[PDB]
């Protein structure tokens, strides 16, 4: 009934030293029934990464929408969109559906190509921007993720240390949520290289 | 319509060591967005080296604790001052809770102490009396924030040994009372940051063969 | 309903309209809402007619039995019996009662018992749907230790306005005077009080 | 949320806390609740976060265009009128509760707007869940003919009342001062009660702790 | 289950160095109608306790009678009724707290919020709250209804924690209470200007003040307020 | 919750999961959904944790009192009916229980009874109860035979719970195994699903949809 | 309607769909084909609310056939599935949404690969090795989790499908009157007339 | 439970009762005997709410068996049916009524006649030549109206019963997993093991 | 809310309390419910603050545009514009407005517009939640052709009682005097009017 918790899933993002990380689980279900273990929730438009939790049809729809918009942006601007700008675009696009919203919990992550500054941001289903320094959480196990991130996280982590912290935040949060898990992916993002790692986790 | 239930907030945490056990809980008491008290004790020494906390609706919590304390008193009268073992107390509490199955004590109960072999013990209850012995358990408002942290940092879940890459698990080495108290404090500091009903103060009751000791720590008052 | 009780120098006077309504239909236009629970302890009734009659009947029974054993009861005692019934049965009753009586020791006394079953001793009291419209008038015009004639005018004028504005109130203005002299019944018809 | 506005003799000061919440969970510990409509007109907002941000920018945009069209400094009554007529249009469904303040060629002004479109005038105002704590302070310490320094203190004291006593209010204090003749000064985190306290422990992991299945390089370039 | 009819608003209280203070206005409201203007909501029990009650007045009068009956019953076969075996605040509270929770458990509550203020035999300050749900808590400052939202913040600026109690004098405490009562009169739509205040000191005993009024009110600035935005006249 | 029990040549196999939830929140992964009523009787737990726990340990007290009064082990039929008659008294009150009373006696042999909070009492050879019962039924029905070795039967029960733990969101944690014979029940360990899944996938060649 | 299954093997996609049509208390038909050919190498089965199912399927069919004629070219299964998802995602926020769940089984002639897509009425698309809609998956996914391989032959796929249908016939309360099975491969679409 | 049928022929009463027990989405059992022998020449089938059905049947059974021992005598089917009706008529105005519908098939040894009684949970008794509870009658009464005779043999009764079960298997949505058939005549009660 | 408008010899006076409430919380204790739609046409507002502000703003716009084309509008014309908005949008509004103005030809006039959108021209009018308690007082004490000082006392005393009994009413008593002389604003504080 509650659209935000039919399919299930989670996304988390963290900042580190000259790097950002964004991670997600792979589960898609119909309430109790697990359907897919390959449903990735993180997408990217150029060097800007977007994670989206919530109702799966809207996750897919918004991805297709932001691909559409960032592609036109690039043709006109003659440059790739930056995280700060994309964040405003996500907020604008969500709020235009104020009284008929997409049931989602987006998370933006990336590094500004000019300043080199790491950037993360979260949103509610209708556009409110949460631009945190430390971390952003989203999904059916957001409470769990908040607890994990708030205790595990420390500032200025190196890429390979940040990977361990975010992975353990996601994994242990998902293992306390019935609608999250079934696999996981972690993106480690630096100014000009990105590594994608699939995590081994319990499949129940 | 009259609603006989209420939510007084708060959060509690029980950790069982090898020869000790701790039961912690914040001292803040609330209704809605108001603070009632910054220091309202929630964890109690019930005698016979047993500590107890009934978190949730404080009126039902106080009633249950009061009745259990009374049960300990009468257990001494009826059975020649025999010590009530932690397992026996747990079963007694199940019957107290289930006795009100159709008008429950709206609380998450935890008790802590030592078993008959001297090892650390924590028992956790649901509002209608189902119970289970555990090594680790957080209860109340911020339980969803704390338990995953405890799965990771007490039972070393999802942690493996470097170099093996997922083949060999992190071994389950025992924790000292000093190490446990650090996890408890960090748990409540983290919870205080991201949960509005958690704060003001932290009171920990430590149980050993020597008896019951208390420790108090301040938390943010916002 | 517009009812009131007022203490004055020589004792107390109860006053009431005479309208009983079922919705907008006036089922009775000559109702007597001033009822006797003892020789010099009367009450004013507002709310459910069935409830207030049943209560008054029970009170009269209690005070009759009280008198047989312990002699004449005080007005305070009568109010307590009303209160006990109204308070303990508050879920099932709709009764707003004003108790007024005359002792030789205590003189004129007035107790009001609203919906909840609480008791309030006052110099004067007003109640019923029509009382709302005369809170301002009665507060401005009431004085302590008025004469009989002044108190009759005060009640007559007050209930006149209550009747004028409240559709649930009307008919005649009944009054009952309680003093050492005895019990006097008064009545005032529309042609008299409407022109005030 | 605790937001506040206080007039002083040569201008007006605005203030707010920095907490955002989903139920009992804290979403943002440092939300900026102070917004710029025009350079010398700012508003503080409580209620639905997205609505306060959106309605503040929309009217801010129209005020800028209006300023350019008329070749004049924008007025506070213009923002007030544009805002209320928009909020009224949507019968309270846009959950924006605002305190609007600023200086313009007419002087200094202080107003409030409720989500349904009603506006109020005053020397001191407060909105939000912590509004009652703040107003109690304001009603106790406010006097007329305040100096800039007195008004800032009164405003930040009012915001503190909410921070401590209201669960929906916490963390830092933002301030903005609009004085006649001067530039507006936006004081982000004007008050920070001092901090978090260092954590008993560091939870940095051994590298290789997390088990991995696959790796790959992602192609972000064209 | 019922609904409250004739009601009483905030009861505010605080501890100070030698005792406790408690206050409550003399109003008995009937919905939006400010019906009864001479209602005493502070009820002393002996010379060491004062019970402040808010909420349903008919239930208050019932509780008032229970307390009166408690004193009578304590005196029975008790040669030390005015001495060692006199009623303590802690005894009176626990009794009420028992009754309140019993009544909520029968789904027929006493629709009240109660604060028991007093001084124990050993001179200790007693201040504890109980309500219709049987919920109990203690704090250096306690307030019911609107007082919780408006008075507590003001009183907590004086006594923010336990260690501030010995530093707080009776003059400072009474001043804070009287100020809070003014603020509630500004902002509570069901308050009255008239109120009662009680002080229970371990040295000077019980001082019960009646017929107090809110004074030193600021209203002059209202003359300068015109319209709701654009209006100048 | 997924619980199953089935009759075969070597007696009875009982297999259960370990998960307990409160909405989407995983409350526990270490729950004991099998109760050891006596050395010959087992009870499975599904539905309300408290209801099942309380009344099944109570059932054990009644079974003990029976053999004290009658100097004889209680039948599985009689033991199951004590529980069903009890819950039937509480019918409508809101008890939530889905149980299997499994055991062995001389007169009956290996016997299983499905007992329900609605008052349903059924004798049978195979039963799966809980939110993940359908997943368990698939594996069981396609691999069940009377002529199974204690070893193969144990694995089938373990595998059928694994199947359900994977797909059902409200099932998981670990697998508890029991084997009931002519000489009583025999515990066969706690098997964490987090290790069992990958083990079975590798050795069996199943679960090819998941990547590992 | 009730049960629709799909399984993607080595070189083909197999769709199984129940034959029963039950309107209330009576089974009106026991030979209903709950599928439409969208293109020579793309088949779509469907189940949901009465009327909407066929109306939606034929609407999609027409659109794909129109595309085929205009471009003289067959759309890839992926492209067809994306078109279908968008229609349903558009539909869910309409005045009256299409209450239809579909499986799309296609053979991509360019990649020489079978492809199975599961899409529900909300517009929730997933590519799978095997899929189901409604209560079918509750019984059948456990069997498929156990027995399935990516390198299975069409005959092995049919045997595994028989085991699914047998389990459904044993444990499901409703009599769905067997299934019509259809295979989608490089040579097109054909029906297994004996099952 | 679901389908229970009864037919009274020349010299016997035949009761047919479904074997399925379906608790929600799963068929837990396919061999359930929805009947109890009340006395050597009296059989009662039953259907209704879970738990209540068996609890009621066994309660009646016990009462009739108690009567039999006390009087050393078998009550007539009519007498048993009247006792059962009264219990249900008492039950319907209870705090929690028995939600049970029954058919009572008996052979009266005194009159040498078979007798079939249909009683619903309200305590509504009717003696019939053939009867049913629930949705069964909607399909089967038309066939029985056509084919039935009072002078039919037991074998003819079984053939007519097969035609009823075949129609139910064709048109009813629920799979009731066949029926257990029992015959009640002068020699007592016996079960037809192949149907 | 306690609002009233009273015609007298030299013109008309509007009066109002200053309390705005959200439930039992007083959101504003110094509200100005006396609002100007034209130089000598004002109104008293009761009900929804948002609705009554929106209406008043629209009316002021209509009369400003009227004045630009046809000169100063009558008080009757202003009341008609209020009525048109309140009547046509009666499903979506909660507004109880009293319109009062001064012409030289017509002198002081008072129009009341209750919830329905009906118009009623009266010598004086009272409205708002607190008006209920002063129907009796105002009816008894009102006279036509009062002096300015008498009318100020009448309004002051009336609103004093309305404030005393109504919890939704309070703060200061604001008044606006409309005569040929001009527009005069008056204010009366609690310490003054409570002792009346
Ligand atoms: B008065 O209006 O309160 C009046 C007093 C009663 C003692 C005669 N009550 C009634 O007229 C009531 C209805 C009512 C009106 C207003 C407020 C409360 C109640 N009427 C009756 O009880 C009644 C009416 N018709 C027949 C019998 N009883
Ligand atoms: B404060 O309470 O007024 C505060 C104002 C500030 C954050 C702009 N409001 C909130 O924090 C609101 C509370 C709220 C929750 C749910 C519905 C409506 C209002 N929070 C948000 O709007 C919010 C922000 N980020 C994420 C989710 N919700
Ligand atoms: B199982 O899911 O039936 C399980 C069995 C029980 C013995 C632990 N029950 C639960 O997980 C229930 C919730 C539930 C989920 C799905 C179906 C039915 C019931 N949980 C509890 O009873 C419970 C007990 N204590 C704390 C939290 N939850
Ligand atoms: B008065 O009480 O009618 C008053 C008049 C208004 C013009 C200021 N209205 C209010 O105070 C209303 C509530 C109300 C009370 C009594 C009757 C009808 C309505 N208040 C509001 O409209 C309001 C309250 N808080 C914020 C914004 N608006
Ligand atoms: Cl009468
Ligand atoms: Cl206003
Ligand atoms: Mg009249
Ligand atoms: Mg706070
Ligand atoms: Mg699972
Ligand atoms: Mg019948």
């Amino acid at each position: 009934s509650d659209p935000s918790s039919i399919n299930g899933g989670i996304v988390v993002a963290m900042t580190g030293k000259d790097c950002v990380a964004i991670a997600c689980d792979l589960r898609l279900g119909s309430q109790s029934l697990g359907v897919s273990n390959k449903f990735e929730k993180i997408f990217h438009y150029g060097h800007v990464f977007l994670g989206i939790t919530g109702l799966a049809t809207d996750v897919t729809t918004l991805n297709e929408m932001f691909r559409y918009k960032t592609n036109l942006y690039k043709l006109k601007e003659e440059r790739a969109i930056e995280p700060e700008t994309f964040t405003q675009l996500v907020s604008s696009s969500l709020y235009e559906r104020r009284f008929g919203p997409y049931f989602v919990g987006p998370v933006v992550a990336g590094i500004n190509s000019k300043s080199g500054k790491p950037f993360i941001a979260g949103f509610d289903l209708i556009g409110c921007i949460d631009e945190a320094k430390d971390f952003i959480v989203s999904g059916t196990a957001s409470d769990q993720l908040f607890g994990m991130c708030e205790s595990l996280y420390e500032p200025n982590l190196e890429p390979e240390d940040l990977f361990e912290t975010i992975s353990q935040a996601l994994l242990n949060a998902a293992d306390r949520d019935a609608l999250s898990g079934w696999g996981a992916v972690v993106y480690i993002i630096k100014k000009d290289e990105v590594v994608k790692r699939y995590l081994k986790m319990r499949q129940d | 319509q009259f609603n006989p239930y209420g939510d007084n907030g708060g959060t509690i945490l029980g950790i069982a060591g090898e020869d000790f056990a701790v039961l912690a809980g914040d001292t803040r008491n609330i209704t809605d967005y108001s603070i009632n008290s910054r220091y309202e004790p929630k964890v109690f020494d019930c005698g016979d080296n047993i500590v107890m906390s009934a978190n949730g609706f404080a009126a039902d919590g106080d009633a249950l604790v009061k009745r259990f304390k009374n049960s300990v008193k009468w257990y001494h009268f009826d059975h020649n001052d025999k010590k009530l073992s932690i397992n026996s107390a747990a079963r007694n509490i199940q019957h107290l809770l289930y006795g009100k199955r159709f008008f429950p004590y709206y609380v998450h109960t935890i008790i802590a102490g030592l078993d008959e072999d001297g090892k650390g013990a924590v028992y956790s209850f649901d509002p209608v009396g189902s119970y289970e012995r555990e090594q680790c358990r957080a209860g109340g408002a911020a339980a969803s924030l704390i338990m995953p942290f405890l799965d990771n940092q007490v039972n070393f879940k999802n942690q493996y040994e470097p170099g093996t890459n997922g083949k060999v698990k992190k071994p389950l080495k025992y924790l000292s009372v000093e190490e446990v108290i650090k996890l408890v404090r960090d748990s409540f500091t983290s919870a205080t940051e991201r949960h509005i009903q958690v704060g003001d103060g932290l009171e920990i009751l430590i149980v050993t063969k020597d008896g019951v000791r208390k420790e108090f720590y301040e938390l943010k008052r916002d | 309903t517009s009812i009131m009780a007022v203490t004055f120098k020589d004792g107390v006077i109860l006053g009431a309209d005479s309208r009983t309504t079922t919705g907008a239909y006036i089922a009775n236009r000559v109702t007597d809402k001033l009822t006797r629970v003892h020789d010099k302890i009367w009450c004013c009734r507002s709310g459910s007619a069935a409830d207030t009659q049943a209560i008054a009947d029970i009170v009269q029974y209690h005070l009759e039995l009280y008198t047989s054993q312990y002699g004449t009861p005080s007005t305070e005692t009568a109010a307590s019996v009303f209160k006990e019934l109204c308070y303990e049965n508050k879920d099932n009753l709709t009764a707003g009662i004003i108790v007024a009586g005359y002792d030789d020791k205590n003189k004129g006394e007035v107790y009001t018992i609203p919906l909840g079953g609480s008791v309030h001793k006052l110099p004067y009291a007003i109640a019923g749907s029509g009382s709302t419209f005369i809170y301002g008038y009665c507060d401005k015009n009431f004085r302590e230790n008025m004469s009989k004639e002044e108190t009759v005018d005060f009640i007559k004028h007050s209930l006149s306005q209550a009747i004028k504005w409240d559709g649930s109130s009307g008919g005649v203005i009944r009054m009952v005077v309680l003093t050492a002299a005895g019990v006097e019944r008064l009545i005032f018809y529309p042609d008299e009080y409407e022109q005030l | 949320t605790t937001i506040v506005g206080v007039k002083f003799n040569n201008g007006v000061v605005i203030a707010a806390d920095t907490r955002s919440t989903q139920g009992p969970i804290v979403a943002d510990k440092n939300c900026a609740k102070l917004h710029r409509i025009s350079p010398k007109i700012w508003c503080a907002g409580a209620g639905t976060a997205a609505d306060t941000e959106a309605v503040t920018q929309l009217i801010g945009s129209n005020i800028e265009l209006h300023s350019l069209y008329t070749s004049r400094e924008p007025r506070v009554v213009s923002a007030l009128q544009m805002l209320k007529q928009h909020l009224f249009k949507y019968q309270g469904h846009i959950g924006a509760y605002l305190i609007v303040a600023g200086v313009d060629p007419t002087g200094s002004h202080l107003f409030s707007i409720h989500a349904h479109g009603s506006t109020d005038v005053g020397y001191y105002l407060s909105l939000g869940s912590g509004s009652l704590a703040a107003m109690a302070v304001l009603e106790s310490h406010w006097k007329q003919d305040l100096t800039k320094e007195e008004a800032i203190k009164l405003a930040s004291d009012a915001i503190q009342a909410g921070i401590w006593n209201d669960l929906g209010s916490a963390s830092n204090v933002d301030v903005c001062v609009m004085e006649i003749g001067k530039d507006a000064e936006y004081l982000r985190n004007y008050l920070t009660p001092n901090v978090r306290e260092e954590k008993q422990k560091s939870y940095k992991f051994p590298r290789g702790t997390t088990a991995v299945l696959k790796e790959s390089i992602v192609n972000i370039c064209d | 289950t019922q609904q409250p009819i004739v009601t009483g608003t905030s009861v505010i209280s605080m501890k100070y160095d030698n005792g406790v203070i408690i206050a409550a206005d003399n109003l008995g409201s009937y919905g939006s109608l400010l019906r009864f203007n001479g209602v005493e909501r502070l009820i002393p029990v002996g010379d060491n306790t004062v019970v402040g009650i808010s909420g349903d007045i008919s239930d208050m009068q019932h509780i008032e009678r229970l307390l009166k009956d408690l004193v009578t019953e304590n005196a029975y076969d008790n040669p030390l009724a005015d001495a060692e075996e006199a009623l303590e605040p802690s005894y009176i509270f626990e009794y009420l707290a028992t009754v309140m929770y019993q009544r909520r458990s029968k789904m027929n509550p006493l629709w009240n919020a109660i604060i028991v203020a007093g001084v124990q035999s050993n001179g200790d300050q007693f201040l504890r709250y109980v309500n219709l749900l049987g919920v109990t808590y203690s704090s250096p400052t306690l307030a019911t209804g609107f007082g919780a939202h408006m008075a507590n913040p003001l009183l907590r600026k004086v006594v923010d924690r336990e260690s501030d109690i010995p530093k707080t004098t009776v003059q400072v405490a009474e001043e804070a209470i009287v100020n809070a009562m003014r603020v509630l009169y500004y902002r509570d739509a069901r308050s009255s200007r008239n109120f009662s205040l009680a002080i229970i000191d371990k040295n000077t005993g019980l001082t019960f003040k009646k017929n107090l009024q809110v004074e030193n009110m600021k209203w002059d600035f209202a003359k300068d307020i015109k319209g709701y935005g654009t209006q100048k006249i | 919750t997924t619980t199953l029990a089935f009759r075969f040549q070597g007696g009875i196999i009982v297999a259960v999961d370990s998960r307990a939830t409160a909405g989407n929140w995983v409350a526990s992964q270490t729950v004991k959904k099998v109760i050891e009523i006596n050395p010959f009787l087992l009870g499975t737990m599904a539905g309300g944790a408290a209801d099942c726990q309380f009344w099944e340990t109570w059932l054990g007290s009644q079974c003990r009192l029976h053999e004290l009064r009658e100097k004889e082990r209680i039948s599985v039929a009689a033991a199951s009916k004590i529980l069903s008659n009890l819950v039937y008294q509480y019918k409508g009150a809101g008890l939530s229980m889905g149980t299997m009373i499994c055991g062995y006696t001389r007169k009956e042999g290996p016997t299983i009874y499905y007992v329900d909070s609605d008052g349903t009492r059924l004798k049978g050879d195979i039963f799966c109860v809980g939110s993940g019962q359908t997943f368990a039924y698939g594996v069981l029905d396609s691999n069940y035979k009377w002529d199974l070795s204690v070893e193969d039967a144990l694995y089938l029960g373990k595998r059928s719970i694994l199947a359900a733990a994977h797909r059902d969101a409200y099932s998981g944690g670990s697998v508890n195994l029991y084997h009931v014979t002519e000489d009583g029940w025999i515990y066969h360990g706690n098997h964490d699903v987090g290790e069992l899944f990958w083990k079975v996938k590798e050795e069996e060649g199943s679960f090819n949809n998941v990547i590992g | 309607m009730d049960i629709i299954l799909g399984i993607r093997v080595q070189d083909s996609v197999i769709l199984a769909s129940s034959k029963a049509v039950t309107r209330g208390i009576s089974v009106l038909k026991d030979s209903d084909d709950k599928t439409r050919q969208l293109s020579p190498h793309t088949l779509m089965s469907f189940a949901g609310e009465a009327g909407d199912t066929v109306q939606f399927a034929e609407y999609i069919q027409a659109n794909i056939q129109l595309y085929s004629i205009r471009e003289d070219y067959e759309l890839s299964p992926q492209a067809v599935s994306s078109f279908v998802r968008q229609e349903l995602a558009k539909s869910i926020r309409s005045r009256r949404p299409y209450q239809v769940n579909v499986l799309i089984g296609g053979y991509d002639k360019k990649k020489n690969k079978p492809e199975l897509y599961q899409i529900d009425y909300l517009g929730t698309k997933v590519e799978l090795p095997y899929g189901a809609h409604g209560y079918s998956g509750f019984y059948t996914f456990s069997l498929l989790d156990h027995h399935y391989r990516p390198d299975m032959t069409t005959e092995e796929g049919l045997d595994l499908l028989k085991l699914c249908v047998q389990e459904l016939e044993k444990r499901m309360p409703m009599d769905f009157k067997g299934v019509i099975v259809k295979i989608v491969d490089k040579d097109g679409i054909r029906q297994v007339d004996d099952f």
